[PDB]
């Protein structure tokens, strides 16, 4: 009932892992639009590389294409398809 | 148990004003957006007016912006649209419609409507019904019925026994006869046997005129 | 402002068939976007009731064999297994922009067997020999398609100008239509005469049916 | 090739998910050691509501022990049972 | 400051045992807190060699007969399956704190079966004899366990204050011993005696055995 | 390939100095602790100080802080030890070594060691050794050695026929004789039959007076 020190350092450490990111983040320079969900599920790099002068930054990304509501509030809604950035390799970097 | 009941309509005259009422239960006003949507007799759908309640935001079709103001008092859980500077045009049946709440945010189609409330914009004046029967083996069925006629404004309602006898009922849609008043019949087919012991009598409600006359039909 | 084009107009179509109407929205929507557009149903007399909304999601209560889809400007209402109580107009609106609008709408007629009518005469009521006028009415009962001739015969002469026809909506379970024609007189021009009569045609006829009565 | 409106919806909403916590976060008191790794995956309240007005707060919440190496720099090193916060049911709250 | 006390201090056991060596800290640690104790080999006259760090994980190239564990103020080295070349001093060391400290040592002997010496004994070199001194030396070869008792005689006169013994550390391959007399002598009382003898008595030997020369 | 190679150990006088050093290969001594740790002659483990080569951060037992420094020279990467004020207490093999890097933080134990270098401090002045030859059937097995005498101080180093022949060789430890000068014995088993046609010489070095003596060995 206690996790292991190899266990954790091995989880912990960088990797594509899935992460909610708020749709507002990837599109900052939206005014005409609140979004449902406002959050998506991304394949995105998390995790240590237990050394402070390095960070954990991805390699090779991909682009993934989602359905999200778009409400143009007092106006009107509708369904667009949105293109959101995905990480499918991680890797320590400085 | 979502129910939208309008109310108010009725005759009013060119240059008139009229406030519309719709009554709402089962849901709190405070939550949706309450639209009127109109239909003017044998055509489209044309939606009017919307109103948010909570801060009293409207928007208005073009055709009514200026002459028509549509709210909503939450502590009375009701919505109104005051109505002014009436034209024939404005003539139709108008409904009340809500759109509710999905997502945290109000949707913007038409999830219930209530079942409208008849506004006839004319200088005609108010005629209640004279109601005259339809008297009679055609292969053992029997018809009768009701006719209802010289009446003004629509519309006239018509049941057969207090409600009970609907199977074979056929309530024709009225005529304007060139004389500027309506008509209609409304036919029943029945067992040719019953008519010795049975009795058939129509119902007919005009409330405009506060009309209410029962009239019973039978053979000679 | 979108303006939303309805086709087709009208149809005439069978139990267990299936139908498609579509709605085009007039301004220039990529396929990318979808998910706009609801659909009602609005049977003679009543309130539209929605069907789809979100441009393809089922509304509760709302039979399965009703769907739709669509994306940039064009949607499609789909009904998969049409019934008798079908019969309806189906409006769609978009709801991309304020105002929503509605398109006009499409008559879904439901074409069933051959049926023809059964005919029943009237003769006027005293009371209203009193007033001044006579009405006297004729009926077809239950019956399809909707297209037949009433004539009325006067003493075997033919009458033009003073009667007026109503007609039912299709009936939700039969499919059938019934029809109503009204000959109305003054009372002088009633009491003149013997015999009125009422001559019917109709596809489910093979010949023409009178049905008539003598005054008294 | 193209994620459902529905499936996004139903990913995106209020759950515990896995998420990369820095130990930094959970004993912000520490003056004395570095940790290794420095962070750990915790289970954790995630996603939206889709209701500017509520937000995902956890309901039911148990602790879990972790072998964490604690280094107290130029001193030395040593392998410490560390307990993190976890997020068992979450749901949208005001 | 920690300081680490090791036990045992030494011990004696056959290939194939189990042993078992611990190291307590002399602070409150608790149990919570585990791997910061070091383990090391040293053979004779060689460098330590790291076995364990980290409490209980195994040095990259260390036989997997290693192993560690330990938590609060309590750690233990295994050796699983004793071999003849785990002749050595083990030493542990904490690195909790700064200075990092080291036990005091365990020696470990590898007990073998009995093996009696090989006896040879060695005159003084005439290149010697000229300086003014006359070394003469015993060898006992190849020999366990390490007791033995080694008498020197000259013309059958016993000798005392006059020698000193080196012996060997224990072999890494076969676990035997080696051990040298040296008897240390003027040339002028060198010169005047005949017999030079060394008796050796060892476990592995049912009587005494003696090896001597006559000087010439 | 880690290599670390200390020098500069010998006798030095009571009150005396002495500089060790370590040359580092195989790795950049930036990226890690360097450390020594010293043994005096028949005891334990002692750690003596430690360095951190990038800044330069030094830390030492309380026995030795004042009189010793530890540094590093990063481009020479060489590590340094000077020694001030020794005792006799501070007789010992010296130790290099190193703690590596693991997870981006030095790790607080010692990866690899150098083979030390003896520090003696003595009063007493170098001597280099006299060898004499232990000349010799017991079995078919002869033993033959050389008595390597007289010498200060310690170590030194004997091979036989310059290193091909380590089976059956035993240098005994020096022993201190009651004069102060250390002696010791190798000695060598080999075939009896040998002894006529096959030579042994010894190969005898002590480094602190540079003597380096070869000795043949055979009978009579
Ligand atoms: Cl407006
Ligand atoms: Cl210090």
């Amino acid at each position: 009932e206690v996790v292991k020190f190899m266990d954790v350092y091995q989880r912990s450490y960088c990797h594509p892992i899935e992460t909610l990111v708020d749709i507002f983040q990837e599109y900052p320079d939206e005014i005409e639009y609140i979004f449902k969900p406002s959050c998506v599920p991304l394949m995105r790099c998390g995790g240590c590389c237990n050394d402070e002068g390095l960070e954990c930054v991805p390699t090779e990304e991909s682009n993934i294409t989602m359905q999200i509501m778009r409400i143009k509030p007092h106006q009107g809604q509708h369904i667009g398809e949105m293109s959101f950035l995905q990480h499918n390799k991680c890797e320590c970097r400085p | 148990e979502v129910q939208l009941v309008e109310s108010g309509g009725g005759l009013v005259q060119p240059g008139g004003s009229l406030r519309l009422s719709c009554a709402a239960s089962g849901f709190n006003i405070k939550d949706t957006y309450i639209h009127w949507v109109r239909q003017a007799p044998g055509k489209g759908l044309e939606w009017v007016a919307r109103i948010y309640p909570t801060n009293g935001y409207t928007r208005y079709a073009d055709s009514v912006k200026g002459r028509f103001t549509i709210s909503a008092d939450t502590s009375k859980n009701t919505a109104y649209l005051q109505m002014n500077s009436l034209r024939a045009e404005d003539t139709a049946v108008y409904y009340c419609a809500r759109g509710g709440a999905v997502a945290g945010t109000g949707v913007y189609y038409f999830d219930y409507w209530g079942q409208g409330t008849l506004v006839t914009v004319s200088s005609a004046s108010t005629k209640g019904p004279s109601v005259f029967p339809l008297a009679p083996t055609s292969g053992g069925t029997a018809a009768l019925g009701c006719l209802v006629k010289d009446y003004f404004p629509e519309p006239v309602t018509v049941s057969w026994n207090s409600g009970a006898l609907t199977s074979g009922v056929h309530t024709f849609p009225a005529v304007l006869q060139s004389s500027g008043l309506y008509s209609l019949s409304s036919v029943v087919t029945v067992p040719s046997s019953s008519l010795g012991t049975q009795t058939y009598i129509c119902n007919v409600n005009h409330k405009p005129s506060n009309t209410k006359v029962d009239k019973k039909v039978e053979p000679k | 402002d979108i303006q939303m084009t309805q086709s087709p107009s009208s149809l005439s179509a069978s139990v267990g068939d299936r139908v498609t109407i579509t709605c085009r929205a007039s301004q220039d929507i990529p396929r990318s976007i979808s998910g706009y557009v609801a659909w009602y149903q609005q049977k003679p007399g009543k309130a539209p009731k929605l069907l789809i909304y979100w441009g393809s999601y089922l509304y509760s209560g709302v039979p399965s064999r009703f769907s739709g889809s669509g994306s940039g400007t064009d949607f499609t209402l789909t009904i998969s297994s049409l019934q008798p109580e079908d019969f309806a107009t189906y409006y769609c609106q978009q709801h991309y922009t304020t105002p929503p609008t509605f398109g006009q709408g499409t008559k879904v007629e439901i074409k069933r067997t051959v049926a023809a009518p059964s005919v029943f005469i009237f003769p006027p009521s005293d009371e209203q020999l009193k007033s001044g006028t006579a009405s006297v009415v004729c009926l077809l009962n239950n019956f399809y398609p909707r297209e037949a001739k009433v004539q009325w015969k006067v003493d075997n002469a033919l009458q033009s100008g003073n009667s007026q026809e109503s007609v039912t909506e299709q009936d939700s379970k039969d499919s059938t239509y019934s029809l109503s024609s009204t000959l109305t007189l003054s009372k002088a021009d009633y009491e003149k005469h013997k015999v009125y009569a009422c001559e019917v045609t109709h596809q489910g006829l093979s010949s023409p049916v009178t049905k008539s009565f003598n005054r008294g």
